[PDB]
């Protein structure tokens, strides 16, 4: 007998990946563009735009 | 316009290319020769700094000949763009297709 | 110290699908109005 | 170093460029953002009749 | 005799020397 | 030695081909004005077409 409450989290693994990350006027990161995910994404992050 | 748009960022790219092949080692175990020169001596640091300046110089010779091919396009553009102006800008051309 | 548990009727875990998460910056430098690309350990998109 | 008119975020010392060259650079005394340029500029030219 | 040039003579309205299509010509190319 | 040897020749190889395309793209230029002038018309130029 017992309670916990409510409360859910979350575990991911990283790995060893290429990213595309977007710096703005302030300095912060705004979009990250992958490589490995989607033609789409790895025609973005190859033009580097 | 795609004309006057690839002249500046082939130029844009090729600078950028130019600043990239300093940050490779060129097979050596550093980038900058500071670096070398600190953590070893430079009668054993030779060869390092040798590799180095090699491939930094193959590096200027590409950019070099790459510019040259720029110029001898552009100064054939710009014959081109002088014989329209004397032609047709200062006169009347009778070619057709050509104005 | 420690006790042990008794055994009880628990839920399988879940799977569920990450919508662009586990960004982070991949070093102590400053960036403005770059495009810049690192290879980090990063978490995947759409994973 | 210049002054310059760029605040960083609190978790950074260095700071580069589009061209990927370190030119701003934080103060450890007491937080302040100073920008870094080269001071030779260019070579010499002379004029003769 | 009917020909409007303005577009392509410089105008003295604007500092620069420059005619309205150069100056959009200008501002179109970085 | 192998790699430096392999980039000599690519490199080598890129600058003749380059070379051969400015040839061809001068002669392309020539050959599209003789078409627009001799072929789309009637061209005045003596001894050209
Ligand atoms: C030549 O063309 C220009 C177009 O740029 C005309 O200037 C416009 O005139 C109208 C009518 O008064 C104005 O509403 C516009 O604001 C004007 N535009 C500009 C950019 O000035 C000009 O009137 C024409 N001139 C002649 C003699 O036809
Ligand atoms: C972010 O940049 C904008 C654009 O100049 C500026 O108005 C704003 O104050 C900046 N924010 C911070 C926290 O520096």
């Amino acid at each position: 007998g017992w309670t916990a409450g409510a409360a859910a989290y979350y575990v991911g693994y990283l790995q060893p990946r290429t990213f595309l990350l977007k710096y703005n006027e302030n300095g912060t990161i705004t979009d990250a563009v992958d490589c490995a995910l989607d033609p789409l994404s790895e025609t973005k992050c190859t033009l580097k735009s | 316009l795609g004309k006057l748009q690839d002249v500046v960022n082939q130029n844009a790219q090729a600078l950028n290319t130019l600043v990239k092949q300093l940050s490779s080692n060129f097979g050596a175990i550093s980038s900058v020769l500071n670096d070398i020169l600190s953590r070893l001596d430079p009668p054993e640091a030779e060869v390092q700094i040798d590799r180095l300046i090699t491939g930094r110089l193959q590096s200027l010779q590409t950019y070099v000949t790459q510019q040259l091919i720029r110029a001898a396009e552009i100064r054939a553009s710009a014959n081109l763009a002088a014989t329209k102006m004397s032609e047709c800008v200062l006169g009347q051309s009778k070619r057709v297709d050509f104005c | 110290q420690c006790v042990n548990l008794t055994t009880r009727t628990q839920l399988p875990p879940a799977y569920t699908n990450s919508f662009t998460r586990g960004v982070y910056y991949p070093d102590k430098v400053f960036r403005s109005s770059v495009l810049h690309s690192t290879q980090d350990l990063f978490l995947p998109f759409f994973s | 170093l210049t002054e310059s008119n760029k605040k960083f975020l609190p978790f950074q010392q260095f700071g580069r460029d589009i061209a990927d060259t370190t030119d701003a650079v934080r103060d450890p005394q007491t937080l302040e953002i100073l920008d870094i340029t080269p001071c030779s500029f260019g070579g010499v030219s002379v004029i003769t009749p | 005799g009917g020909f409007n040039f303005s577009q392509i003579l410089p105008d003295p309205s604007k500092p620069s020397k420059r005619s309205p299509i150069e100056d959009l010509l200008f501002n179109k190319v970085t």
